[PDB]
């Protein structure tokens, strides 16, 4: 049950991984979770504020 | 055809009309709701007063002078003695409540100033003396506001709270406080601030008396100013409304 | 991957992307193309070294203590905490609640203490490190009965090999670890105030299994923490002051920043 | 058998401390040291085994408890380590009230029991 | 009473009063002297954390002519132990009527703020207090003993669980047993 | 295969096991429910605590002696200071609650006696003096029982309550009280009585402080008796459980 | 996974879940919902750290002995037993009969004994550990002929590497190991009474294969047991007293528990 | 002949295992046998005792 994944390469290749322990708290740290969502902290207003429009109307 | 400057909020038997206000801020994008049956831990049936506890409570006002550093309120301990919210909080062991904060300050077109209203979760506060932690009679006073300071509190053998406004009492830059849900009151634009906060914790429920989930701080960044002849007494009023409050663990009254 | 720039031209319209209202507590989502003419640029830059896991996933020394093979100090004891050092503490207090597995490494190094004893001839030193959760029988001596480690986890390490290392699970009764606590331990609002209320992670002990030589040797153990699989919530502002005590957030007041010659000076 | 095991709560009785010879099958008896009450469940006796070793010894006495520090007027008492023999409680006053007296109160042994030697300050 | 079988007997009797207290102890299944030596407490002392509900079964061992009525109450922390029956009434109680059935079951539920509680003494993971009070009185006929005993049995419910393994603080040793 | 002699009742976080009891009496054949939207009058949204207010409350016991006339409790005023039921009752103006009464008295096979437990709606009580009505400090005492008398109360210039047991304090035959929901405790058969009562009134809601909907009376018809050598202290305990309680009119605390 | 709670409401029925009869020697199967009103809770808690195998599967020191490279004591001998120590013995005597494979580890550490000999220069010490089943020719000396280990299992270990370890099968003539035995070894009801009747597991020997140096060195060997694949039957109550002899269950009488101020005292 | 099994993970992932020795008394201890049956010790009465019913009738 090997996992083949993609390495970190430059822009402008695969690696293989096997788990040997039965705990799941002992596996290698996940270095590939590129996910962003700034809506929670930036732009937290209840009413949507379109950019081109006047903020106060 | 309306204007987005006016706004009304209805809760229980109370209603608040702003007339001139900025857009409402909603916590971390989350609206306060009840506890789910897949995230619960306590097995007894909770109580939900709904209308008695979830209404607008208006604390006692303070005065905005030209040299006011700022004020702070520990949110669970401010409403501890107010109405049926305080009563249920005493008898029950565990509670869980969201808030709505509505800060009001009005002035004429000739008055100038700027306040920052920030809801800070887990606002642990340092002490003037390094050896000992600050006392409760110093950290939190219900039915009144706690004021900051403009000069560093003298260290020695005491249990005071460091109150420097710039350090915010937490050893952080006051300017960097805009990480938490924050709203700005500009006397030339605004007259009120409204922040809705969900329940934040590492646990599904908690004892309100021994733990404060969030602390509301109002700080005058730009001072108050006016020309001689105009109104010199300008107060600041704070209204808090518990939302989706529920309690578990009915027993004897008191937190002893 | 960061968003690519969009080419723009001149404008004479009523749209006002620049003018906004900061009072609403809303950050503007303006791009450079709103306020000037731009060209089309394709950006291949990636935000891969900015993930919270990558930022916190690096070993850091949290403590180091020393023990001997003779005399009164024959073993070492540390109550586990990540607040003894400055660097990882400040890195971790960017957030209110965190949740991670741990990777623990130890670096043990012996050193011959000066003595008048002659004909010295040492053998390979072997060390034992033991973990006692809250409520365990703490060793009162070096030749105690508790070093049998019936259920307490223990490691035996002989000098001259790769350093020992094990993996730790979340091990928290709370749904997340708390870096800050606003409250007391007793319902009467007195006692321990602060984050010391929630620190009950146990104790660590270290000793020499043998004496090795007839001459005194002092061994130093350094403990390295590495957070893996990290989940963080509620970001907080970074410490402006300098840490004083691990137990309390007490601080000495400090200026907001450094000063410069004038408001119109481009040199610090 | 060698000299009986030393304990942190109990000490050998008068005949045993003087005795230096312990044959097989000898029973020695302990007594609570000052500031330590005796746990009724445990028996303070040790027999000499055939391997010339004493039988397993467990602490036969527990620390005594100083009386409740009480409630001071217009101030608070930390009580950091509890109220057992050898504790140390601290006193303080609120903003505007000056402490007059001692600042701490160790739990010490006064006569046949444990008492807090320092009196309560007034503030 | 620990060097006897008397440690196991709860001594109720007939008195000229109503509302007095029989016993009382805190909910610490593995640290309190009352619970640290039952089978449940002996299993707990090998584990750092615990979670779940507790069963306490009380059996009346008086005469078949004696009749009684009791209030068995659990009160979660936040206020001290109740000192009067009316204060205890406000918690989680059961009114036990001593009839043909000789046993009643007070089930202490899980009302923690966390998911798990520390076995060792910890103010943050407080458990609560368990108490008993005379609901009415023990009424006996003539030529029948008025002093009786209850017995208490401790069990865990089907939602009980324990976590980190540790060494027991009870067993000890100074030399190798030969 | 069971026996109809044992019975258990669960309400909120309280439970009552009878073991030896007669069949439960249910008011006038009606089970207590909430107020319908076709019979309501007050327009604001009611509050329904549900678990906090609807639990078994145990009043302080009394002693059944050989010459005891009897005792009475005004039901709304008995639970006025008990738990969250009393707290909500003070703050709110209107309330509406059903009850469950559980009276307990046990004795040996050699003790004899007979009590009557009657729930009397609108039990207006006369006065020893014809000119003036009885005072409140005389009509109702919370946290304790009010006792009847075996001899007529002396008339004069006072505000006492006529307490003759035979006249029941209402100028009626005590034997004819079996018109209201009633249960009999016979020491040779029973050991407890259980009566469920709905909400009875000429109005949809009412102020609990100024009006008592029902009064619970326990009267020893056949006296207590025993032979020398057996237990002489025989108490009587009363447990009340508010059912489907709801309140309208949240305002300041107190009935002033 | 533990059973989830079921939501319940009020009740006025004849069902009596609370009242039971303890005389029948039957434990009540009551849940909290029988005696109060509850909500629905989904429990994800698991009883995975409560399995008997996991509880007993941890290495524990059962014995340690010392030998020298000079003088009279040149080799060490131990008759194998798991009753020498307290911790694993008490953990194992929760049950009457057990059945497990074994994992054996040794931790050997040398130590230069003080001497007046000069120009000391040691070489790498090598140790031999040998197992002799009942009936074998026991070594009478260190340079004996039996250390050839023709059929007896033996291990050779050079100092400065990972500790030696081998796996042991059930190795019992009985269908299960007995922790308790109520009876004698002779049919005439005299002789050895107790569990010593069934202990015939053999003997263990340890020595230095070379002397290493011209200066005396004392080596200590520690033996660690780990039960794997465990099957247990007939649970028994835990030891209230303190163990005295490994061979016999003889004990000193002790109180049932600890005492408190009063039957209504919430403080130990 | 590799065995792929599931690791120990939290609620609200696979590992691979090969045996190298020919004895079966030398394999890794089984840490995943979550099976319970309290009927033998609890509720050991010959006659079933329904909960809601009176124990003695
Ligand atoms: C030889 C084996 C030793 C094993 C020692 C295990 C020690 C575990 C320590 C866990 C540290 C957890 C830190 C949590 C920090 C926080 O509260 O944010
Ligand atoms: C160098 C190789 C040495 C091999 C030594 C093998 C020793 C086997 C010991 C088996 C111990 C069995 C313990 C059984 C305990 C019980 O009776 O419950």
């Amino acid at each position: 049950g090997a996992q083949v994944s993609t390495q970190k390469t430059g822009a402008h290749i695969h690696y293989t991984n096997i788990n040997y322990y039965k705990d799941a708290a002992s596996n290698s740290a996940n270095r590939q979770d590129f996910t962003q969502d700034p809506g929670k902290f930036t732009e937290p207003v209840k009413d949507i504020m379109i950019k081109s429009l006047p903020a106060l109307n | 055809g309306y204007s987005d400057r006016a706004r009304s909020i209805t809760l229980g038997n109370s209603t608040i009309t702003t007339q001139e206000c900025a857009n409402v801020v909603v916590g971390y994008g989350v609206w306060p709701d009840y506890l789910k049956d897949s995230e619960a831990t306590a097995e007894d049936q909770p109580t939900q007063p709904d209308v008695a506890t979830c209404r607008f409570y208006t604390l006692d006002s303070v005065q905005w002078q030209k040299t006011s550093p700022g004020w702070w309120w520990k949110l669970p301990d401010a409403l501890s003695n107010l109405g049926l919210f305080g009563q249920n909080m005493q008898y029950h062991y565990l509670g869980r409540t969201g808030y709505t904060v509505h800060v009001q300050c009005n002035a004429s077109k000739f008055h100038q100033g700027c306040l920052l209203v920030v809801c800070v979760p887990e606002a642990e506060m340092g002490c003037a003396t390094l050896d000992n932690t600050p006392s409760s009679a110093e950290l939190l006073g219900g039915d009144s506001a706690k004021e900051f300071a403009d000069k560093p509190v003298a260290s020695g053998s005491n249990k005071l709270v460091q109150r420097v406004v710039y350090n915010a009492g937490m050893g952080v830059g006051v300017g960097n406080l805009t990480i938490f849900p924050h709203q700005w009151i500009n006397l030339r634009t605004n007259n009120s601030a409204t922040i809705v906060m969900p329940y934040t914790n590492s646990v599904p429920m908690d004892n309100m008396f021994r733990h404060n989930n969030v602390t509301l701080m109002v700080i005058p960044f730009v001072p108050l100013d006016y020309c001689p002849g105009s109104t010199t007494y300008v107060p600041i009023t704070v209204t808090i409304a518990p939302m989706c409050a529920e309690y578990n663990g009915l027993r004897l009254a008191g937190h002893q | 991957r960061v968003a690519d720039t969009v080419g723009t031209g001149p404008t004479n319209s009523e749209a006002i992307p620049a003018l906004t209202a900061a009072e609403t507590g809303h950050t503007s989502q303006v791009v450079p193309g709103d306020t000037m003419q731009t060209r089309h640029v394709k950006n291949y830059h990636s935000r891969s070294e900015s993930t919270i896991e990558n930022f916190l996933c690096r070993s850091a020394c949290v403590y180091f203590t020393e023990y001997e093979n003779s005399g009164a100090k024959r073993y070492a004891e540390w109550v586990l905490t990540p607040r003894q050092a400055a660097q990882l503490r400040r890195k971790l207090e960017f957030f209110t609640y965190v949740r991670f597995d741990l990777e623990l490494t130890f670096v043990i190094t012996s050193t011959q203490q000066p003595s008048t004893t002659q004909n010295q001839d040492a053998q390979i030193l072997t060390h034992q490190i033991m973990y006692v959760p809250p409520g365990g029988p703490v060793p009162d001596k070096v030749d105690s009965y508790v070093w049998q480690t019936s259920t307490n986890p223990s490691v035996f390490w002989t000098e001259g090999n790769a350093p020992p290392r094990m993996s730790i699970p979340f091990l928290s009764i709370g749904n997340a670890y708390s870096n800050f606590y606003d409250g007391w331990s007793e319902f009467s609002r007195n006692g321990v105030y602060g984050i010391n209320t929630l620190n009950n992670m146990g104790t660590l002990y270290a000793r020499h299994v043998n004496a090795g030589s007839t001459g005194p040797i002092k061994s130093t153990i350094r403990i390295y923490f590495k957070p893996k699989h990290v989940k963080a919530w509620i970001p907080r502002p970074p410490r402006l002051c300098q840490y004083e005590k691990a137990k309390n957030v007490n601080f000495q007041p400090s200026g907001v920043t450094t000063t410069r010659q004038s408001i119109t000076t481009m040199t610090n | 058998c060698e000299v009986p095991t030393r304990l942190n709560s109990a000490s050998l009785k008068q005949p045993y401390i003087t005795q230096n010879y312990f044959p097989v099958g000898t029973v020695v008896e302990y007594e609570c040291r000052p500031g330590y009450r005796r746990e009724p469940s445990l028996s303070p006796k040790l027999t000499c085994l055939q391997n010339l070793k004493w039988s397993t010894a467990v602490e036969f006495c527990k620390k005594k408890s100083c009386p409740n520090p009480g409630e001071i007027r217009n101030g608070q008492i930390d009580v950091p380590g509890g109220i057992l023999f050898g504790a140390t409680i601290s006193f303080s006053c609120n903003t505007g009230y000056k402490l007059f007296g001692s600042t701490s109160s160790f739990c010490l042994i006064s006569g046949s029991s444990v008492q807090w030697s320092d009196p309560l300050p007034e503030c | 009473k620990v060097n006897s079988m008397e440690a196991y007997q709860i001594p109720v009797r007939s008195n000229e009063g109503s509302g007095t207290q029989v016993f009382g102890f805190p909910l610490q299944p593995g640290y309190s002297s009352v619970f640290s030596r039952t089978l449940l407490g002996e299993i707990l002392n090998y584990y750092t954390h615990w979670s779940g509900s507790i069963k306490l079964t009380f059996m009346f061992c008086g005469s078949a002519m004696a009749t009684g009525k009791f209030l068995l109450a659990y009160s979660p922390p936040g206020a001290g132990a109740p000192t009067k029956r009316v204060d205890a009434m406000l918690g989680t109680h059961v009114v036990w009527d001593v009839g043909l059935q000789s046993s009643c079951v007070l089930c202490i539920p899980w009302i923690s703020q966390t998911h798990y509680r520390y076995v060792t003494s910890d103010e943050y993971t407080a458990g609560g207090f368990i108490t008993c009070w005379y609901q009415t009185n023990i009424v006996v006929p003539a030529d029948a003993q008025s002093s009786c005993y209850i017995m208490c049995f401790v069990s865990a419910c089907n939602d009980f669980s324990v976590r980190l393994l540790k060494d027991t603080p009870f067993i000890s040793q100074q030399n190798f047993f030969q």
